[PDB]
């Protein structure tokens, strides 16, 4: 997964 | 600080929920004063204007209801004469006046003295050579019985037939009779409204220009035809409205003429003030939509543009998808717009988009992703992250931090794989600036320390793992256990302080979903920055979970303050936190110096 902080 | 649920609570009390609404319509442009002054000074000075906004704000609705109850003189008679049997000019004559010189003329200066030029070469030599001379009558494309409301053209596909007009080939040949009128024509006298996407994506910027800089409005002609009509240019009696997003501007903005030829910027704000007033026109303007609409609906509708916006003090000012969440909700009431309909309109779309999480959660549950969200942990913390996929489900991240003897090195093993950005980047170097400056007793740090996340995800960015980073960090330094049951969020800056991050809601319900999912203990909950207070518009279950003492949320202001709840101790009234983690230095250095 790409992800978001 | 702990938050109470009563400090949570975000939602308006609901009142006589089935109670029927009934409310005038407001005005246009409604809490979006800005941009109807703007588009108002437009249309005092016979500007041309643009509307500039985020999708589905109802700005062409807003636009065209706006212009609908304004008031011209009456539209000229427009119309094509032939100044030759190859020459076409525009012309206007006063209103109904083209019909006298269209049957005078059909009669194969006499009044109509602005028509001089058609009469005064549509003179005499069929006599003198016999000529067979019937392509002379004039070609009228527009008239209109009143100025009010004035003409309003919006022409949404921008391509050069329907801005200019097109010639039609009877067989070849051509005439005045044959020219067709475009969107154009049909806007003197009055507005034009085309999109800043269209004539970008159909290549018509140029020749727009060209129409109004120099009044070329040229007749799109067609590849075979052995000869054309030239054509006068004439003076464009019109305003030009744009409309688009930010975004779809920035093309046309890089160009001076653009700047030149529209003047005046009419911005829209994403969101209103969320207040009595609002909620009062929302309601007004939902009903003029046709909506049969309860107070609890309204209510519900409300709040949930507040939530659209996380700001707790902002509403959502999207009317058109205020509009489609409602129309799902009217089939789920029957036709009645009710606080469940609401409600339950919001939780079927959260359905159709789960299926990721369903994935996740039994993941999760069968180990396969191996997370804690109980008992005490050194070096490990639930950082919160959301998947950059919409609908943007928050999920827990867990993260590690090993600390061994060596050079003063604190690495994130994500970023030196490529997997992090620029910004999570500088939040780990943000990290390391705080430790090298906050603890010098040695001189520089004796110890190294490695940050883990432990899945592997194709990229991290954002600084909103810093404080969790940072927490894992102290502890591995000093071999605090910190509870696992609380998840943690927040950027950090190099004095320690916590800062504001992105996408609160869906952190916080992220990690409740998965601590649902795996059995409550009743003593979960999240760790958040202070400065985030104001985003905080939490879904039902979490706020009744946390008044049911079942959940709890944390607001910190520093990096320490947060170590403090997670490792259950002060920093001080030493035997406090911070002399253990100056002891796990000190042991780190002596190591470090054989």
């Amino acid at each position: 997964e790409a992800v978001y902080a | 600080m702990r938050l109470s649920y009563e400090a949570l609570e975000w939602r308006t009390p609901i009142e006589n929920s089935t109670e029927p609404v009934s409310l005038p319509p407001p005005p246009p442009f409604f809490g979006q004063e800005r941009a109807r002054e703007a588009l108002e000074l437009a249309i005092r000075g016979g500007f041309h204007a643009y509307l500039v906004g985020p999708p589905s704000l109802g700005k062409h609705e807003a636009l065209l209801a706006y212009l609908s109850t304004q008031s011209v003189e009456t539209p000229p008679d427009l119309l094509y004469v032939p100044l030759s049997e190859r020459k076409v000019a525009v012309l206007t004559l006063p209103s109904g006046q083209e019909i006298h010189l269209a049957e005078a003329v059909e009669g194969l200066f006499q009044r109509f003295p602005q028509a001089r030029a058609y009469l005064e070469a549509l003179r005499a030599r069929y006599a003198e050579t016999g000529e067979p001379l019937a392509q002379w009558r004039p070609n009228l494309l527009t008239s209109s019985s009143s100025g009010t409301p004035p003409p309003i053209v919006y022409e949404p596909y921008a391509t050069a037939p329907r801005l200019f007009g097109r010639l039609d080939y009877l067989v070849w040949s051509t005439n005045v009779s044959l020219i067709r009128p475009g969107a154009v024509h049909r806007a003197q006298g009055g507005y034009l409204i085309l999109d800043a996407l269209s004539l970008k994506r159909e290549g018509t910027w140029e020749a727009f220009k060209r129409a109004l800089r120099n009044g070329q409005v040229e007749p799109v002609t067609e590849p075979q035809a052995p000869a054309g009509l030239e054509v006068e240019p004439f003076p464009i009696q019109m305003q030009v409205i744009l409309v688009g997003t930010p975004e779809a501007f920035e093309g046309l903005e890089e160009d001076p003429a653009f700047s030149e030829l529209f003047r005046i910027r009419a911005e829209f704000s994403p969101t209103l003030p969320a207040s009595p007033e609002n909620c009062t026109a929302l309601g007004g303007w939902l009903l003029a939509q046709g909506f049969q609409l309860t107070q609890g609906g309204l209510t519900r509708l409300y709040d949930e543009a507040r939530r659209m916006a996380e700001q707790r003090d902002r509403m959502d000012a999207r009317l058109v998808e205020i509009r489609a969440l409602a129309e799902e909700a009217a089939v789920l009431g029957g036709g009645l717009l009710t606080a469940e309909s609401v409600e339950q309109a919001i939780a079927a779309r959260e359905h159709r988009s789960f299926l990721s999480e369903e994935e996740f959660l039994r993941a999760v549950q069968e180990g396969v992703i191996r997370l804690r969200t109980t008992g005490r942990a050194v070096g490990e913390v639930n950082s919160l992250v959301v998947v950059e996929a919409a609908p943007y489900w928050g999920r827990p991240a867990r993260l590690t931090a090993r600390a061994a003897p060596g050079r003063d090195h604190l690495i994130s093993i994500d970023r030196e794989a490529g997997l992090g950005g620029q910004i999570f980047h500088k939040a780990v170097l943000t990290l390391a600036g705080y430790l090298r400056s906050r603890y010098i007793e040695h001189g520089s740090l004796p110890v190294t320390i490695s940050l883990a996340f432990e899945q592997n995800y194709v990229s991290i960015e954002g600084a909103s793992a810093g404080l969790a980073e940072l927490v894992a960090a102290l502890s591995a330094i000093g071999n605090l256990p910190l509870r696992q049951d609380l998840a943690v969020t927040g950027a950090v800056d190099q004095t320690g302080k916590v800062l504001a991050v992105g996408a609160i809601n869906a952190k916080v319900e992220g990690f409740f979903r998965v601590c649902k999912a795996l059995g409550l203990s009743g003593t979960q909950g999240v760790i958040l920055p202070e400065a985030n207070l104001a985003n905080l518009t939490l879904r039902a279950e979490v706020l009744e979970a946390v008044r049911a003492g079942q959940f709890h949320i944390y607001a910190v202001e520093t990096a320490e303050q947060a170590l403090e709840i997670l490792a259950g101790a002060r920093m001080e009234g030493f035997r406090g936190l911070q002399e253990k983690i100056r002891a796990g230095l000190e042991a780190f250095a002596r190591l470090e110096e054989g």
